[PDB]
RNA sequence: UGUUUUUA
């Protein structure tokens, strides 16, 4: 139960369960596999 | 639920009474085997005898003296006392010491409760409105040097501000990093012939640093705070023979030399009332 | 429809032990050791379990129980340290996790008196004697098969050694909320205590800490028939079970 | 009704209606009824 | 579809092997190691398996090949009797059963000329340089990691050294006949070969007897770029596998 | 039946 009009006033969403580390990890053009030749 | 059933003369070749403690074992025997016994209700569930009542109410675990006064030409403030530091343990105040050891491994979420109340021994015109600041600091977090460093600030050290006077009131989740606490520890850190036994970090709550974040008066105010700690969603393992003898440590089972008789010696013999 | 309880055998790999005169075999805290389980697991490796190469009897170098005697206390996985396979991959991996059967043997005659309290205390945590916040060192925690004998003296850095405070502060009467078992020589001549594995951790160092210890203490002091060796043998008998072992590395090198 | 987020800021749980004293009483590989003679 | 059979990779236990510049991996007479199986079993005692903590890769010390370099001969199980958990199952066991994965490495530039034969030989009976009916003496038929360097000179109660007659009367072209890989410095840097428990016997004593012998034996001598050092590192590298131990009992002592 | 509960 929110007190106030303002979305400001509310508290912290908690946790954001959604990652994707694969946008810092893997930022590659061509998918590269686990065990697949890295370079061909 | 029955306490006594009712049970009348007995003739038989079942003898309940006798066992054999050879065995290690405590045989349910209850007075329907040895006397004719009425029937009883118990009107009684144990809700006292629980742990979570047992170990789960609010005690002493630590006081401190800290004065609030001009820091100019002090080169330590932790040793002048502007500020003081507490290794978070609960084996320092030996009634809630003796509770929680007659368990082998405790596992608990904490209550803490900080209550801080002033005196002005000298001269004082006024009781001043003193605010503590009670800064938890977790084992590689910076220790406070000064009474306003660097440190203080807190950006991710959990902090309490609360008036002199006043009290604070913080919830504290299982901080352990094993399943349980050991309150017992038959081991050391590593291999070595001269290292710590018992002492474990396996117990390291954390530390506890307490400042008053006002600035000085003209006079001096001494303000003793005490930490109490409450224990509560308590899980406990493998009851222990109760403490007899004396404390000498933090961590260690270590009692006094020389120290006197606990089994209290009879007037008269073996026989007497 | 007839037999016996006080006739058991207990084979563990290449080992067998028979007693003719045993009392019900105790199980601490009525719970069986076990391997433990993925949903406990912390350690990704893949652990090592020994079979029948360590899952076997170890007798213990006996001990001499006189009408002075105080008692004795070993700790394990310590004491097992020096026993065959066990002892090796104890020392060869960081981590390990093992039950026991502990089996201790003390016979005599139907002329002879005494009880001996044979009990288990997980984390037996000694106290020094020089009071204080002296530490005990490690190599007096750590005896090995010889363990410790209450009976002796103290030594510097060494644990106390008064049986009636069972080394620790707390009365010896106490100890019986430790799963134990008594060998009372006109009942018993055996005692049987499968231990499972106790601690904090699904598993743990073997060479730094020791889950638990057993202590053999006569409560009822030896009184032998007229004429007779005042003395009977007390030889300890212990099997690791459920034993598992992970993090294999070089050999781990310990004090003395 | 709980006013926090965390687990830790709930109340004490009460009991634990559940006994069993026989993990401690009666830690017996073999049945011991009250009775029977303990060994036999 | 494209990716290569000269990229391997071996896992075995907490250990494992890259490669490069491998050449497809020997599996010796086409049998992949295995357990006893009961139709085969003499001994009644059941065999301790000891999993990970043994089947894992053990780098043996390495050796130097020069120009004049004869070659190099290793004895298993014998190589591996100081080796970790292996070697004490070895010596605390009177039977043993192990297959291997043998990996030999020696790499060099594309510059680089020189052959190497790995090649392993079941009942590798040596022969006395004394001739007659002169027997080849404990301690040099079990070198251990050291193995036995065929460029050295003999002794007394030693083995022949001619590597040209195998240490044993047969010409070294035919030991091609033995499951074999040739390290050719052009094309391969790494040779693979898994062998699989060979025996008259469904298990044997590991200590009085070796059933496989790697040898490697340059063929085309090392020939390096002008400037160079002219040496190039062998490391042999020995994993065991569907390893079974029986008969626990006191620690063997051998020889030295 | 030298039988132990429950209900009028």
């Amino acid at each position: 139960i929110n007190y106030y009009k303002d979305a400001a006033s509310t508290s912290s969403a908690g946790q954001s369960l959604s990652m994707d580390p694969s946008k810092f990890t893997e930022p590659v053009k061509d998918l590269m596999l686990k065990g697949a030749p890295a370079l061909n | 639920t029955v306490a006594s059933i009712s049970s009348g003369p007995k003739h038989t070749q079942k003898v309940p009474i006798l066992t054999a403690n050879e065995t290690g074992a405590t045989m349910p025997v209850l007075p329907s085997d040895s006397i004719e016994t009425r029937t009883t209700y118990m009107h009684f569930n144990g809700s006292e005898t629980d742990v979570e009542c047992f170990l789960g109410r609010a005690a002493c675990v630590h006081v401190t003296e800290i004065q609030n006064k001009d820091a100019t030409g002090i080169d330590n403030h932790r040793e002048a006392k502007l500020f003081n530091d507490w290794k978070i343990n609960l084996s320092s105040l030996v009634q809630l010491r003796k509770k929680l050891e007659l368990f082998t491994y405790v596992r608990f979420d904490s209550e803490y409760t900080i209550l801080a109340t002033a005196s002005q021994p000298d001269s004082a015109n006024y009781s001043s409105n003193l605010v503590v600041q009670a800064m938890y600091v977790p084992p590689g977090a910076p220790n406070p040097k000064e009474w306003d460093d660097y440190t203080w600030q807190s950006a991710s050290n959990p902090s309490v501000f609360f008036k002199v006077g006043d009290t604070s009131r913080f919830s504290v989740p299982y901080v352990g990093l094993a399943s349980a606490y050991n309150c017992f520890y038959d081991g050391y850190s590593h291999d070595d012939a001269e290292t710590q036994y018992g002492i474990t970090v396996l117990n390291h709550m954390g530390s506890m640093a307490f400042r008053i974040v006002n600035e000085h008066d003209e006079h001096k105010t001494l303000v003793k705070i005490r930490v109490y700690h409450r224990a509560k969603h308590v899980e406990a393992w493998i009851p222990r023979a109760p403490r007899a003898l004396p404390y000498t440590s933090i961590g260690r089972t270590n009692y006094p030399k020389n120290t006197e008789p606990v089994i209290k010696k009879r007037k008269g013999d073996i026989k007497s009332y | 429809c007839g037999y016996s309880d006080r006739v058991q055998q207990i084979t563990l790999g290449n080992s067998t032990i028979t007693t003719q005169e045993a009392a019900n075999a105790v199980v601490c805290y009525a719970e069986w050791p076990e391997y433990l389980p993925d949903v406990d697991a912390s350690d990704v490796n893949k652990t090592s379990k020994p079979d029948t190469s360590v899952c076997r009897f170890y007798t213990l170098d006996s001990k001499t129980w006189t009408t002075g005697s105080k008692g004795w206390c070993w700790k394990l996985p310590d004491a097992l340290k020096d026993m065959g396979v066990f002892g090796q991959n104890m020392f060869f991996h960081s981590l390990g996790r093992s039950g026991y059967t502990v089996h201790v043997q003390c016979n005599a005659t139907k002329f002879h008196s005494g009880c001996l309290l044979v009990v288990v205390i997980p984390e037996h945590q000694l106290a020094s004697h020089e009071g204080g916040n002296v530490s005990v060192k490690y190599t007096f925690t750590h005896p090995g098969e010889r363990g410790i004998d209450l009976s002796s003296a103290n030594e510097v850095g060494g644990p106390v050694k008064d049986v009636i405070y069972n080394m620790n502060g707390t009365l010896l009467g106490n100890l019986l909320i430790f799963p134990h078992q008594f060998i009372n020589l006109r009942t018993n001549n055996t005692a049987t205590i499968v231990i499972p594995y106790i601690n904090s951790v699904p598993i743990d160092s073997m060479t730094r800490h020791n889950n638990v210890s057993l202590m053999v203490i006569p409560i009822a002091p030896l009184t032998v028939p007229t004429g007779a060796t005042p003395s009977l043998p007390i030889t300890v008998t212990i099997a690791p079970m459920c034993t598992e072992f992970s993090g294999i590395r070089s050999k781990s090198i310990v004090p003395q």
